């Protein structure tokens, strides 16, 4: 069973030093080519450079030549990535991948990948539910949203009604704005019991344990 | 450098129907392309190398072809755990470089949107800050184009849209759209309206709120 | 204790077989070429004609015999190709035998019906013999030794150092032995100490290798008229489009290349050398000093893979070559033929274009070695050697059409142009593999 394991969930201030390692067990990286790759979210596959733990030669993209430094140590079996002068564009997933030769055929086994991200401020999500009942025609299909903003530099988990949970509501990938997230929690299958009883949802924010429930009412 | 181009991003298939994927080289690459297909939130994994030699593992259903300049992979029977990301990559010259992949979808019969528009939240406005938000429930088709008209004027700033995945169960998509402003903006103004625009009918859904009410 | 161990592992097995291997087969060259001098006279045309038949016979073949290694068991093809081999060889030495105890009558038979006869018997049985070894070489020096070095390219280049090691010191050695073997006796006794010794080495190679493939249990996994002639076209087709498809296709045309020249040892050099008057003792001397120089770029070979890298290794060992062959194209302008300065700078330089030669082979085919799949290096392999037999058949063809010393030192110029495209050549694979740090060894800082 050959494995790479690496270091995770990075968060990096702008203009800063940051060090990835990647772990190899199974075999020796001294008989192997150690590549590392990134991956920009919503983007492509790009190639950051290579290493020889044998001698230490080291070899790299034309675009990451003056930002990355790859390195690797044989005693501990490890390689490490070296990123200096970070901006706001290299938040990304960096993966660690070994090569046979030169001209190897493929890239047989990458490891688990680590998520960097650059980011200024921290913060707590606001929670403002707004469910619209002004103006109804028809309540067959109430359709309630909840609105989580400013949560800052973390993921947040909404559960909508949790006394009586339904795969009726769809929650929206949150987006960036201003330096902080928005996203947004939708169900509509309330039907006819939503406009009588209490639906209820919570926010919870790990990386504040900020845990907000909050009932939609009437308007 | 060498770059690849794959010309679909966004297959739309059935289970049970072959897959054709191309890859295309700026330069004769000869016979080095590699096809690595990827699940969301999990490691890139292996194929096909040489881009006619399956690897150790893969299923058969999986077979390459192509030379020179143009590559194909291609699935004879489509299964619901090969839907993921597909990219080839070359080796002939240094820097290596990766293709822009390519993502898989189910078909599913054409819908229309439910949207739905709320009115901004009073807690929301009593912290000076209006928010307008309007989900379009259920719609096949991807492409969906959304318009608001505040006060009968089509502003096209400050609104952002975040469109879901293909759920599992009902293979249809949701989106929502949102329009931040001030307080004093949304107190200047009478009707807000937003229209979503898809393939199903050619008049597009308006559903509207006035200021007033 | 530890003694044993070495002896028993399958590295040691694998070099006392190639070893064998090549003693036999130098030993039946010597025979040939003691043959061809002797009967015919010391015809040049009569050599190169034979070169001629084998370099077009592989040229043409090699694309099949590396397809049919490939889609073969590896235990099978290595002892069919030693069989084939061994058996060619003794017939060989028994016709030779034959012609050699009637000298006179066959010298005076006729007018030189069945001398003819003779010879182009000799000359099927010596290609039979030539594709028979290229097929070993590609079985074993190509498959085995990967899969016996596994993951460790430094056990990898110290067996391909050690091969390259045993194949000089063979060729400066066992030629003295059987010549002795000769003057002492008669070449009849020669002939038959050559089948006799071929015929051990069948069986004693036969055993090793059934050891060799015990002892490893990695090599029995292996990962995949006009009629008649139709699918031996195909499969030559398609090695030769497969090895222009490689990434690695430029190092092996510098190494085909580099096969393009007259500045050798075991050439028209040493005929050279006797015109010029020089006695046999030198010759013999500066043959050993060839061989120190093999060991020596064997060695530093080496030691620069494991300092600098490969392509840096090749291309350090590049301008090594290079900087003896103009020493070389300095020493054909001095004061000599068209008075010892000329012939002792030209062969200063053959000595080093040797070390660096053998330093470049080396990188070269570590190289091919390394970036193959597995499904493809018999073909690939076969094609290389196609391609440095056509380079030879070049050179034969070259030497047929100026064959008087006069023009020899132009002929020098041509082989040193060669030498110097191959490494261009090769310079711009370094490029495509490294870009802008080229002339940068060691770690980065
Ligand atoms: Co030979």
């Amino acid at each position: 069973e050959v494995q790479l394991q690496q270091s995770g969930a990075e968060l990096v201030r702008p203009g800063a030093l940051v060090k990835l390692s990647c772990k190899a067990s199974g075999f020796n990286i001294k008989d192997y080519y150690m590549h590392w790759v990134k991956e920009r979210p919503e983007q492509g596959l790009e190639w950051i450079g290579w290493i020889d733990p044998e001698n230490g030669n080291t070899i790299y993209d034309p675009k990451f030549q003056g930002k990355a430094s790859i390195t690797a140590d044989t005693s501990s079996n490890t390689a490490y990535l070296q990123l200096s002068s970070l901006t706001s564009e290299d938040t990304a997933v960096y993966y660690c991948a070994r090569k046979r030769g030169y001209y190897g055929p493929y890239f047989d086994y990458w490891g688990q990948g680590t998520t960097l991200t650059v980011s200024s401020k921290t913060t707590a999500p606001s929670v403002y539910p707004l469910a619209p009942v002004c103006g109804d025609t028809t309540g067959s299909s109430v359709t309630l949203g909840c609105l989580v903003k400013g949560y800052f530099p973390e993921p947040v988990t909404l559960t909508w009604n949790s006394g009586s949970l339904s795969s009726g509501v769809h929650t929206f990938p949150a987006v960036l704005q201003s330096g902080l997230y928005t996203l947004s929690s939708s169900v509509t299958v309330t039907s006819s019991t939503w406009p009588s009883q209490s639906i209820t949802c919570n926010v919870a924010h790990p990386a504040s344990s900020t845990k907000v429930d909050k009932k939609i009412e009437p308007a | 450098d060498i770059v690849m181009t794959q010309s679909q991003k966004f297959m739309s298939t059935s289970v049970g129907d072959r897959v054709s994927i191309t890859c295309k080289a700026s330069q004769n690459v000869g016979t080095a392309v590699a096809w690595y297909q990827k699940k969301p939130g999990q490691s890139p994994k292996l194929l096909i190398y040489s881009a006619s030699n399956r690897y150790s593992g893969v299923p058969d259903r999986f077979t390459g072809s192509g030379s020179g300049t143009d590559f194909t992979l291609t699935i004879s029977n489509m299964q619901s755990e090969d839907l993921a990301d597909y990219f080839c990559q070359q080796y002939g010259s240094y820097p290596l470089t990766f293709g822009s992949g390519t993502k898989l979808e189910i078909k599913e019969a054409e819908a229309a949107p439910t949207v739905s528009i709320f009115p901004p939240s009073s807690e929301q406005l009593t912290s000076g800050g209006a928010s307008v938000v309007c989900f379009l429930n259920n719609f096949y088709p991807k492409d969906i184009n959304v318009k608001w008209k505040i006060d009968g004027s089509e502003r096209q700033n400050g609104v952002l849209n975040s469109w879901t995945d293909q759920d599992s169960k009902d293979s249809t998509y949701s989106m929502s759209s949102t329009l931040t402003l001030t307080k004093d903006e949304y107190e200047r103004h009478n009707s807000y309206t937003c229209e979503a625009t898809h393939k199903t009918s050619t008049s597009p859904i308006v559903k509207s709120f006035n200021r007033n009410e | 204790g530890s003694l044993a161990d070495y002896l028993t592992s399958a590295k040691f097995l694998l070099y006392l077989g190639h070893s064998l291997s090549t003693w036999g087969d130098r030993m039946w060259h010597f025979a040939v070429s003691v043959f061809l001098v002797e009967l015919y006279g010391n015809s040049l045309l009569l050599t190169a004609v034979y070169g001629l038949v084998v370099a077009g016979s592989v040229l043409v073949l090699g694309a099949i015999i590396g397809d049919w290694v490939d889609k073969n068991a590896r235990l099978k093809v290595a002892q069919t190709s030693l069989v084939v081999q061994n058996v060619s060889v003794i017939l060989c030495g028994i016709i030779l035998m034959m012609v050699f105890l009637h000298k006179h009558e066959l010298l005076t038979m006729y007018h030189g019906w069945v001398l003819t006869s003779c010879y182009i018997l000799i000359i099927t049985i010596a290609n039979i013999a030539n594709l028979a070894s290229t097929a070993t070489a590609i079985t074993i020096q190509r498959d085995w030794i990967v899969v016996v070095a596994g993951e460790d390219r430094s056990k990898l280049a110290n067996m391909n150092a050690t091969i390259r090691r045993i194949d000089q010191l063979t060729n400066i050695l066992a030629p003295m032995a059987v010549g002795q073997i000769m003057t002492f006796g008669s070449p009849v006794i020669g002939c038959g100490f050559i089948s006799g010794w071929n015929l051990v080495s069948m069986c004693v190679e036969y055993v090793l290798l059934w050891k060799v493939y015990q002892k490893t249990p990695a090599l029995a996994v292996k990962a995949g008229c006009a009629s008649q002639m139709a699918e031996p076209f195909r499969t030559f087709r398609d090695g030769w489009v497969s090895y222009y498809n490689q990434p690695v296709f430029l190092a092996g045309m510098g190494l085909a290349f580099l096969y393009m020249t007259v500045l050798g040892f075991d050439c028209i050099t040493t005929g050279y050398a006797y015109t010029q008057g020089l006695s046999g003792s030198i010759l013999s001397i500066l043959m050993g000093a060839s061989a120190i120089t093999g060991i020596m770029g064997t060695v530093a070979f080496t030691w620069l893979r494991r300092k600098c890298g490969l392509v840096r290794t090749g291309l350090i060992s590049g301008l090594a070559q290079l900087s003896c062959l103009i020493l070389c194209v300095i020493s054909v302008f001095m004061p000599g033929s068209p008075p010892i300065i000329s012939v002792s700078l030209l062969f200063a330089g053959v000595i080093a274009a040797r070390i660096g030669l053998w330093s470049f082979d080396l990188t070269v085919t570590q190289l091919l070695q390394e970036n193959v799949i597995e499904s493809e290096r018999g073909i690939i392999n076969g094609v290389q050697n196609s391609m440095n037999y056509l380079l030879d058949l070049l050179h034969f063809i070259m030497v047929i059409l100026a064959p008087n010393p006069e023009a020899f030192g132009l002929l020098v110029l041509i082989s040193v142009s060669f030498v110097a495209m191959g490494h261009i050549m090769y310079f711009r694979f370094a490029q495509n593999t490294l870009g802008n740090k080229l002339f940068a060894c060691g770690p980065d800082a």
